[PDB]
């Protein structure tokens, strides 16, 4: 007895804004940018950890 | 050009210009410099003090 299975590819995503004004006024904490790309990477990487 | 030029917008090239770093700009201001009392005193004495 043998078998074929098959195997569906799924997409996650996730979306980053930041206005002008933010992107022109002193801030501390270093770059805003850099900043918001690694909250966005970190909670995909907590909504891949919980939906494996 | 029938119309007005830069030279015709008397108040906005009159104005000085600061640069501003966040959307909201803070300033102090000196209200007074003491109170009215009097100022001569006698030979090896202490004077009072006085707050602004």
């Amino acid at each position: 007895t043998y078998a074929r299975k098959a195997a569906f590819v799924k997409f996650l995503g996730t979306t980053r804004e930041v206005t002008h004004p933010m992107t022109l006024v002193n801030s501390a904490f270093g770059n805003v940018i850099a900043r918001q790309n690694k909250d966005g990477i970190l909670w995909m990487l907590k909504q891949i950890e919980q939906a494996l | 050009n029938l119309s007005f030029t830069d030279q015709h917008i008397k108040f906005w090239k009159k104005i000085p210009k600061q640069k501003a770093y966040s959307t909201v700009e803070q300033y102090g201001q000196l209200l007074d410099y003491g109170r009215s009392q009097g100022a001569f005193v006698g030979e090896g004495v202490l004077p009072d003090t006085n707050d602004s």
